[PDB]
C-alpha cells in the first residue's frame, strides 16, 4: 500500500524532549515512535510509506534514509517549508497518492497501539466506502474526536472533535484507511482533517469505524507517555515475555537495553524502560521511569514517574517524583528534590523544586 | 377548564446562589430575552381550555411586577393575577391558602409550576396521561446523574403503572435517578390532602409541598409520574440562568424562529443562537457569539465580542470590548477595550445526562470562579479587565478587578 | 472671621463603605456615638470667629441629612448650610464652583476639611501658623511609616521654611514620611490658582491634589503644618471602627462625660466605652475596650462586647460575644451567638497594616477584617459569624465564616 504519516512538528505537548530531538525520533521503550509505526507497516505488507515532515527534517530524514535500506521499503518524505497541519499534506501528496487506485493508511505519528492493519484494510473492502477509521473506547471523550457507531456494521452517524454535550463514548484511534477519491476533494490550504473532511464524510455514510481490540494511547503529553509505556510493557508481558528483563532485584516489568547496566542493591520498580547506553549506579530505586539514551543516574537516588532524557547526570541522593521531565543533557546536583520539574535542555539544577514548575 | 399556578418565590427565599440581579425580582429576570415566567405563561396559554394563570408568591407588588402582569394579560389575552401571601407559606401553603381562588370556576385540573425552572413544558402530554389516569397528583420527572440526583427530589416509581412508591426530597444517599422536575398536574381533590397537613399542624399554615404531601403520601396510590426527555434545568445561580438561556435559545429554533438573529451581512456577525431585541442598536462590526441575549435599548459598539452573555436593557458596551460569560446588568456601561470575563459552569461532558451543578458562591471559604455579574448602573472604565467578579449595583470602577465581590 | 468647608462626598464616594452606606449616608455614620461630620462641626465651632459651616457634596437632601443639618445648627450656634453641587465636581471643583458663597462676607481664611478623616483637628494652631506666615495653601501633614506612606499623598517639604516642594498623590516608590491629612487652610487668594486650573480644563472637575497641590509645589504657594495627634481615614466600612477607637481615646480630654464609668451596680466597663442613655445594658454584660452603643440598644445579660459599634435599635440577646464587629441598625443577635471579626486598622504608623484597597479578596479568600452586619440582620441563636460581611435584611440560619453573605 501507500502509508501517510503526518509527523507533527514543534512537539509542544511533550516539549523538554522535543526541544532537542523531534517527536517521531524520541525513543518510546527503546526505539522511536515512528519506528513502531514503520516496522508494523513493513509487517503489514505496505510497499512504501511517506511521512509528511515540516520541522527538523535534518535528523529525521537522515534516520529515514538510514533505515530505508534496513526495513526494505522506500521511506519517502513529503517536505514542507511551512506547516500544513492535518489535512494539508493530504493535498500536497495528491499526485504521490493518486497514482494507484488502492487505499492508503493515514496514521497519527504519536499513537502507539497493537495495530490491526490486516483487520483495518480487509474490514475496509467489505464496505468499500471512502474512509474507514479505527475507534477505541475511553473514559474522557471530551478530549478526542468522538464518533457514533451503529450496530454490527459501524457507519459513522456523526463526528465531532470535541463533543461537549456528550454525544457518545468511542473516539478516534488516530489511524485511517482512505480511498483515493477523497484526495482531490480538499485543497492545499491548511485546515483540519477532522473538522471538515470527516464531518462532511459522515453526512454521506462513507465514513466507517472498526472497533479496536485494546491498548490505545496517544503519547502527546509526558503523563500520556508514561501511561503508554505502562500499557506497552503490559502488552510485552502478555505476548513476548522474554523481552522483559526480570532478575533477582527486578520488580515488575522492566525493559532494559543490553548496553544498559544496573548496579547492585538497587530496585528497578514496575513499568520501567531503560534506553540504550545508560549506566545506573548502586542503591537507586527507579519505578515508572523512562531513562533515555546514555543518561547517568548516580548512587542512592529515588526516581518515580519521571523522564530522564539524553546524557543527563542525575546526582546522588536525588528525589524526583510527579512527572518530572528532564531535557537533553541536564545535570542535577547532589541531594535535590524535584517534584514536577520540567527542565529545559542544558540546564544545571542547584536548588530543590518543591512544586511543579518549568525550569529555564 | 384548566388553570395554572406559578409558585414564584419572594424577596428572601430567592437566596441567590450567585446573584442574577439585585433589584429586579427573580421571576422577571430575562432568560433568552424574555422574563423567566413568560416561558411558563407561553406554555400554559398554548394549552386549550386554560382559562386563568395565577402567580403565588410573597413579593410585594412593585411596578415591574404589575407591568409584567399587564403585559402578559395583553399578550396572551388571559387573566394573569398575582395572589400575594401574608407570609412565606411554603410550597403548598400558598396553594391551601388560595384554594378558593384556585378552585373558583371549577377547573378540571390545575398545573403547579415552580418559577425557577427551564423546561420543555409538555403540559398537553401530562394532561393526556392524567385524562387517561385521573389521579390526585401527577409529577413530571426527569432522569438524573447518580451523583447529581442528591440535589433534587428523588422518586422510586413503579415502572408498570407509573406510580410513585417512595419520595425523598433532598437525600444524602442515592435512592433513585428519577428526579422531580417541579411541574405538577393537580386534580381538584389534591387540595384535600393539603388540608390534612394543615390539620396536623393545628393540633401559620406553612406546608412544604414536597416534604409533607409528596414524601408522606407516596406508596398510597395517590402520586404518579410522567417521565420526560426534553430540556430541563433549574435556574438558581447566574450560570444556571446562562445555561437556561442556552437551552431556550436552542428550543427557539422550532418554537420562535423569528426570535433568533440571522446574519444580514450589512449587520452584526451572528455565531450560534442569538436573541437581539428589535430596539437594540448593534454596530455591524460587532460579532455576537453563541448564546447571547440582548435586551432592549442596548447599544453595542464596533468590534464588540459577545459570547455566552446576557446583556440586560439599557446597557452600553462601547467599542472593542470583549464580554464573555457575563450578565451585564441593566444600565451598565463597559468602556473601550474593557474585558468583562467569567468562567463557565459547564456540566461534566464525559458523563451521560449530567444536568448542572449550581455554584454556591463559596466552596470552602474560597470564592468560586464563576460568571461575572455587573449590577445595575455599573460603570466599567476603559481598558480594564473584570474577571470572575460580582460588581454590586451603582458602582463606578476605576481599575481591573479579578476574583472579587466589589461592594 | 473665618468659615469652614467640609467636603462631604456623594453616593459614589460612599460605595467603598457599602454595607453601612445602604441605610445612611457615609458622612452621617455614627463614629463613637455622633455622626462622622459632627466631629468636624464640633472642632470648627470651637474656633473663635467661625461664622459659617458649608458642606459641599452631591448627596441629595433626604430626611437624615436635613434633620442633621437643623440639629447641628441648633447644637453648635452657627449657620450650617449644605451646598449641593450639580455634578460630581471633584475635590477642588466644588470649592471653585461655590466661591461666591464661600467668599460671601469676605472671610479672612477658610478651612477645607475632608469628611472622611478622623482627626483631633488642630484648627487653632493651623490658624496661628497662617496668621504668622499668610500663604495661600496651608496643609496639615502627619508622619507615617516609610512603608505605609505609599498608600497616601506624600509631601516633600523644606524643613526650615516648611514650604511644600513636592507632592505625589500615591507614589509607587518612596517619596517622604509626611502624608497629607486632608485638612487645609486656604486664604481667598487660593481661589485664583483653581480658576487657572478650570480655565486650562476648557481646552469643571478639579482634583485638588492632582491639579493644584502637585502643580504649585515648590513655587511658594503651598506650605505644610505638621502634627502627630490622632489621624485616620475612613474609607471602608471597617475603618469606622478604628476611627471610633481613636475618638473614644480622645474623649478622655474633650468630652469625659461621654465615656462611661464602672459604677458597681451597673454593667462592667473596661477601657473607653460610649453608651447612649436610651440603651439598656444589663449589669452582667461586660463592655470591653473601644465599644460604642447606639440609642435604643437592648444589651442582654452576660453579653461580651469588645471593640465594636452597635448601632441604633439593635438587640444582643443573652450570653453573646461580639468582637471587632459593627452591628447594624435593628440587627438582632440571638442567644449564645458569636459575631467575631479581626482587627484591621489603617494606622499609617503601623508597618504591618494593609493598604485599605477596594479588593477585599486576595485570591478567592476574603481577607480577615471587621465583621459587618447590615441593618435588620437576624443572627440566629448559637451561631457563629466569623470574618464575614452580611448585607442588610438577611435572616440567617447557619454559621458563616470568611464569606460575604449577599
Ligand atoms: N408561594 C411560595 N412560593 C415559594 C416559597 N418558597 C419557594 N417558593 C417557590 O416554589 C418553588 C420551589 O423552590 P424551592 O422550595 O426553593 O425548592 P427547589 O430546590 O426548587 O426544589 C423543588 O423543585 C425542584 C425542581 O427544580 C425539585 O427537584 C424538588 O423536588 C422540589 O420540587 C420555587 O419556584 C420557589 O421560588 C414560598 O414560601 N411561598
Ligand atoms: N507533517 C506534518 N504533520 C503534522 C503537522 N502538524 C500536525 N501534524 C500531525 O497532526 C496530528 C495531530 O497533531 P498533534 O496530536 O497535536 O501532535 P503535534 O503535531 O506533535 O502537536 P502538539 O503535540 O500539539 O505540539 C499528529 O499526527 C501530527 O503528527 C505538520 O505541520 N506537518
Ligand atoms: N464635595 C465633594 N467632595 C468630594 C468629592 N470627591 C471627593 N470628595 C471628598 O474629598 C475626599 C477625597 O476623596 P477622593 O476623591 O477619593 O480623593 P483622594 O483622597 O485624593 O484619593 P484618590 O481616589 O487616589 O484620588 C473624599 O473622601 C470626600 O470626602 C466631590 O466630588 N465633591
Amino acid at each position: 500500500m501507500k502509508a501517510l504519516i503526518l509527523v507533527g512538528g514543534y512537539g509542544t505537548r511533550l516539549r523538554p524532549l522535543t526541544l532537542s530531538t523531534p517527536k517521531p525520533l524520541v525513543d518510546f521503550c527503546n526505539k522511536p515512535i515512528l519506528l513502531h509505526q514503520v516496522e508494523a507497516l513493513a509487517a503489514a505488507g505496505v510497499d512504501h510509506v511517506i511521512l509528511a515532515v515540516s520541522y527538523m527534517s535534518q535528523v529525521l530524514e537522515k534516520e529515514m534514509k538510514a533505515q530505508e535500506q534496513r526495513l526494505g521499503i522506500r521511506i519517502s518524505m513529503s517536505h514542507e517549508e511551512e506547516p500544513l497541519g492535518t489535512a494539508g499534506p493530504l493535498a500536497l501528496a495528491r499526485d504521490l497518492l493518486s497514482e494507484t487506485a488502492d487505499p492508503f493508511f493515514v496514521l497519527n505519528s504519536d499513537v502507539i497501539c497493537d495495530f490491526p492493519f490486516q483487520a483495518m484494510v480487509q474490514f475496509h473492502r467489505h464496505h468499500g466506502q471512502e474512509g474507514s477509521i479505527l475507534v477505541t473506547k475511553v473514559e474522557e471523550p471530551s478530549k478526542y474526536g468522538v464518533v457514533v457507531c451503529e450496530a454490527d456494521t459501524g457507519r459513522i452517524h456523526r463526528f465531532v472533535e470535541k463533543p461537549q454535550v456528550f454525544v457518545s463514548n468511542k473516539i478516534n484511534a488516530g489511524m485511517y484507511i482512505l480511498s483515493p477519491a477523497v484526495l482531490q476533494r480538499i485543497q492545499l490550504q491548511p485546515t483540519s482533517i477532522e473538522k471538515e473532511v470527516f464531518p462532511i464524510m459522515a453526512k454521506e455514510g462513507q465514513l466507517y469505524a472498526m472497533e479496536l481490540q485494546g491498548f490505545w494511547m496517544d503519547i502527546g503529553q509526558p503523563k500520556d507517555f508514561l501511561t503508554g509505556m505502562c500499557l506497552f510493557l503490559q502488552s510485552l508481558r502478555q505476548k513476548q515475555p522474554e523481552r522483559l528483563c526480570s532478575g533477582p532485584g527486578i520488580v515488575g516489568n522492566v525493559l532494559v537495553d543490553p548496553s544498559a547496566r544496573i548496579g547492585q542493591n538497587c530496585s528497578i520498580g514496575p513499568n520501567v524502560s531503560l534506553g540504550p547506553g545508560v549506566v545506573v549506579e548502586d542503591g537507586v530505586c527507579i519505578r515508572r521511569c523512562t531513562v533515555l539514551r546514555d543518561a547517568r543516574i548516580r548512587s542512592h537516588s529515588w526516581l518515580e514517574s519521571c523522564i530522564v532524557g539524553w546524557r543527563c547526570r542525575v546526582g546522588q541522593w536525588v528525589r524526583m517524583e510527579n512527572v518530572t521531565v528532564l531535557g537533553e543533557d541536564v545535570i542535577v546536583n547532589d541531594e535535590l528534590y524535584l517534584n514536577g520539574a520540567s527542565v529545559l535542555p542544558h540546564k544545571s539544577i542547584g536548588e530543590s523544586v518543591p512544586e511543579p514548575r518549568i525550569i529555564m | 377548564m384548566l388553570k395554572a399556578v406559578i409558585l414564584i418565590g419572594g424577596p428572601q427565599k430567592g437566596t441567590r446562589f450567585r446573584p442574577l440581579s439585585f433589584e429586579v425580582p427573580k421571576p422577571l429576570f430575562p432568560v433568552a430575552g424574555v422574563p423567566m415566567i413568560q416561558h411558563h405563561i407561553e406554555a400554559c396559554a398554548q394549552v386549550p381550555g386554560m382559562q386563568e394563570i395565577l402567580l403565588i408568591g410573597f413579593y410585594q407588588p412593585d411596578e415591574p411586577l404589575t407591568q409584567f402582569l399587564e403585559a402578559a394579560q395583553q399578550e396572551f389575552n388571559l387573566p394573569v393575577r398575582y395572589l400575594q401571601e401574608f407570609a412565606p407559606l411554603g410550597t403548598g401553603g400558598g396553594l391551601y391558602h388560595f384554594r378558593d381562588q384556585i378552585l373558583a370556576g371549577s377547573p378540571e385540573a390545575f398545573f403547579v409550576l415552580n418559577a425557577d425552572v427551564c423546561s420543555d413544558f409538555p403540559l398537553s402530554a401530562m394532561l393526556e396521561a392524567h385524562r387517561r389516569q385521573r389521579h390526585p397528583f401527577l409529577l413530571l420527572g426527569t432522569t438524573a446523574n447518580r451523583t447529581q440526583s442528591l440535589n433534587y427530589g428523588c422518586i422510586v416509581e413503579n415502572p408498570q403503572t407509573h406510580e410513585v412508591l417512595h419520595y425523598v426530597e433532598k437525600p444524602s444517599t442515592f435512592i433513585s435517578d428519577i428526579i422531580n422536575c417541579g411541574i405538577y398536574l393537580f386534580s381538584p381533590e389534591a387540595l384535600k390532602p393539603l388540608r390534612d397537613v394543615f390539620q396536623r399542624n393545628q393540633q401559620a399554615g406553612t406546608i412544604r409541598l414536597e416534604q409533607d404531601v409528596f414524601s408522606a403520601l407516596a406508596g398510597q396510590g395517590q402520586i404518579y409520574v410522567h417521565l420526560t426527555d426534553g430540556i430541563w434545568s433549574q435556574i438558581k445561580s447566574a450560570g444556571s440562568a446562562l445555561y437556561a438561556s442556552r437551552l431556550y435559545l436552542s428550543r427557539y429554533q422550532d418554537t420562535h424562529p423569528e426570535r433568533l438573529a440571522k446574519h444580514t451581512p450589512g449587520g452584526p456577525w451572528i455565531r450560534g443562537n442569538v436573541y437581539i431585541h428589535p430596539t437594540a442598536k448593534v454596530a455591524p462590526s460587532a460579532v455576537l457569539g453563541p448564546n447571547v441575549s440582548i435586551g432592549k435599548g442596548v447599544t453595542v459598539g464596533e468590534g464588540v465580542r459577545l459570547r455566552e452573555s446576557i446583556v440586560l436593557h439599557g446597557a452600553t458596551l462601547q467599542e472593542h470590548t470583549c464580554v464573555l460569560h457575563s450578565i451585564v446588568g441593566w444600565g451598565s456601561t463597559v468602556g473601550r477595550w474593557a474585558r468583562v470575563e467569567g468562567t463557565p459552569s459547564d456540566p461534566n461532558p464525559n458523563d451521560p445526562r449530567a444536568r448542572m451543578d449550581s455554584e454556591s458562591l463559596f466552596k470552602d471559604g474560597k470564592l468560586l470562579p464563576a460568571i461575572t455579574i455587573l449590577g445595575c448602573r455599573v460603570r466599567i472604565p476603559a481598558e480594564v479587565l473584570i474577571l470572575n467578579s460580582i460588581v454590586l449595583p451603582h458602582k463606578e470602577l476605576s481599575r481591573s478587578f479579578t476574583n472579587q465581590i466589589i461592594l
